């Protein structure tokens, strides 16, 4: 999981 | 302020694919000459300016069958398929003439242009 | 010794998830309380555990409504299938354990993960 | 594209  | 799983669209295309080896709720079969390809058809109008084309018109939206133009190579459309389901693209010397064709009739633009590229470099 | 396309899965699930707000071959509703939800039997499959159980049922496959146990909060259903099509989840504090209880019912594993990562560091 |  990221920031986008 | 979401959050994103960088995965989840391979892992999406990766289960379609699956569904569509075992045969699940492929709603159409494209023919092309005497061959006949199993699909669903959300994945090709994602993938292919025609098949968008053709599954939004209030008629054709509900056939079960769509048969292709008799100049598209059954090998040609096969490769571009597997593409459609997987990202890969099986492109040879022997090969890239029918996908071309077959990419620019199916308009699948990005593979228009990797094609035009490799002949180019040849 | 195929080549690929790096953003081909990205494209196709935007344009699906694009099929989806224009209702276009939607063919399925899901029932969540008094709240309504259109979307792909095909999408749902490859997004949840839940789903692909029901859509492989031989009874279950044809039919055009699902309604879920009552339960299951429509808001965390709603987020759910966003990041179904979009690979985004809106993961905020005042939704956050309807998210992890709907995501558990729907069988979406990594969305359960982040959940009970987010929950244990506050 | 890239070789995967
Ligand atoms: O090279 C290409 C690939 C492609 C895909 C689609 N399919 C869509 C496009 C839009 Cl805007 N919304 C929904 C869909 Cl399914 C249309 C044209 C082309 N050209
Ligand atoms: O967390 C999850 C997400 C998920 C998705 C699916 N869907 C499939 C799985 C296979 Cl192997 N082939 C085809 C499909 Cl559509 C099943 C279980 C789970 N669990
Ligand atoms: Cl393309
Ligand atoms: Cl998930």
């Amino acid at each position: 999981w990221v920031i986008p | 302020s979401c959050i994103q799983f960088t995965r989840h669209a391979s892992d999406v295309l990766l289960n379609l694919n699956r569904l569509r080896s075992r045969d699940i709720l492929t709603d159409v079969v494209i023919v092309v000459s005497r061959e006949q390809f199993r699909a669903h058809k959300t994945v090709l109008m994602a993938c292919s300016g025609l098949f968008y084309s053709i599954f939004t018109d209030q008629l054709k939206c509900n056939l079960s069958v769509i048969n292709l133009d008799p100049e598209i190579n059954p090998e040609g459309f096969c490769i571009l398929l597997d593409f459609m389901y997987t990202s890969r693209l099986n492109l040879r010397e022997g090969n890239i003439m029918a996908v071309m064709a077959t990419a620019m009739y199916l308009q699948m633009e990005h593979v228009v242009d990797t094609c035009r590229k490799f002949i180019k470099a040849s």
